[PDB]
């Protein structure tokens, strides 16, 4: 659960 | 043979996003002004590494393509990349020039950084061959994309479209290539061979970490999604 890559992904 | 209007516009996109980077000459002015002890050393290499995902994350979200890729396959391009993008950067700071004796002093102060024998080196190993390429900005900038748009990377469920976006950027470099280097008609092959190296160091960047001689081994949230640790 990579919640940070995905949230500076997502961003 | 020469590039193309599109390529032309390509390169200098990409240029401008990888210059958004920490300065070479901001890292090795740190190195080179005092010896720290394999504890601070290993602080200053853990907040290195998180801002350098943070500027990698960036980067690769103005990558051509990028954003219409599936998420979890851009988080799995970004997860295989990070570690040898990390290297690739310390690679190219490592081989920029430096006035007389500077660059001895910051090899001598990165093997007594705290890193274990066993690691030296097989990095240094691979910063000089780095080094005899003789790459321009232009070729760090592209290669740095390439390894991040790898479609041979583990978990990646559709691959052809990551082919797709990676097969451009393979043609400007090759183009570059024979631009920079016409003497050495090998120079392109030369390059994507030094893939293959970087690909090792991602084997073993956990033991790596894990090995540096401190008594505790701290790491950022961020630094623990991107690396095998904690
Ligand atoms: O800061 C560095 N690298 C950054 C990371 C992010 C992107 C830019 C560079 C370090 C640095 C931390 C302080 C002590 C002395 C080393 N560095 C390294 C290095 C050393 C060890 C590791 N390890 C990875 C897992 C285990 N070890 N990674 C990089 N090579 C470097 C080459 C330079 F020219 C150079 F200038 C520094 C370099």
């Amino acid at each position: 659960d990579h919640q940070l890559l995905r949230y500076l992904l997502d961003k | 043979m020469e590039l193309t209007p599109d390529q032309q516009t390509l390169l200098h996109f990409i240029m401008d996003s990888y210059n958004k980077q920490r300065m070479p000459q901001e890292i090795t002015n740190k190195i080179l002004k005092e010896a720290f002890s394999a504890e601070e050393n290993f602080l200053i290499l853990t907040e290195m590494a998180t801002n350098h995902v943070q500027v990698l994350v960036e980067f690769t979200k103005k990558l051509p393509g990028f954003q219409t890729l599936d998420h979890e396959d851009q988080i799995a391009l970004l997860k295989g990349s990070a570690v040898e993008a990390m290297f690739l950067r310390s690679a190219e700071i490592f081989n920029k020039k430096l006035p007389s004796g500077h660059s001895d002093l910051l090899e001598a102060r990165i093997r007594n950084s705290g890193i274990s024998d066993e690691y030296i080196t097989p990095m240094f190993s691979f910063y000089k061959s780095i080094g005899e390429l003789k790459m321009t900005q232009e070729e760090y900038a592209l290669l740095t994309a390439i390894v991040i748009l790898s479609p041979d990377r583990q978990y990646i469920k559709d691959r052809e479209a990551v082919e797709k976006l990676q097969e451009p950027l393979l043609d400007v470099l090759q183009k570059l290539c024979k631009i920079h280097q016409p003497e050495n008609p090998q120079h392109f092959a030369c390059l994507l061979g030094r893939l293959t190296e970087l690909r090792t160091f991602n084997h073993h960047h956990a033991e790596m970490l894990m090995s540096w001689r401190v008594n505790d081994h701290k790491f950022t949230p961020l630094l623990c999604e991107i690396w095998d640790v904690q």
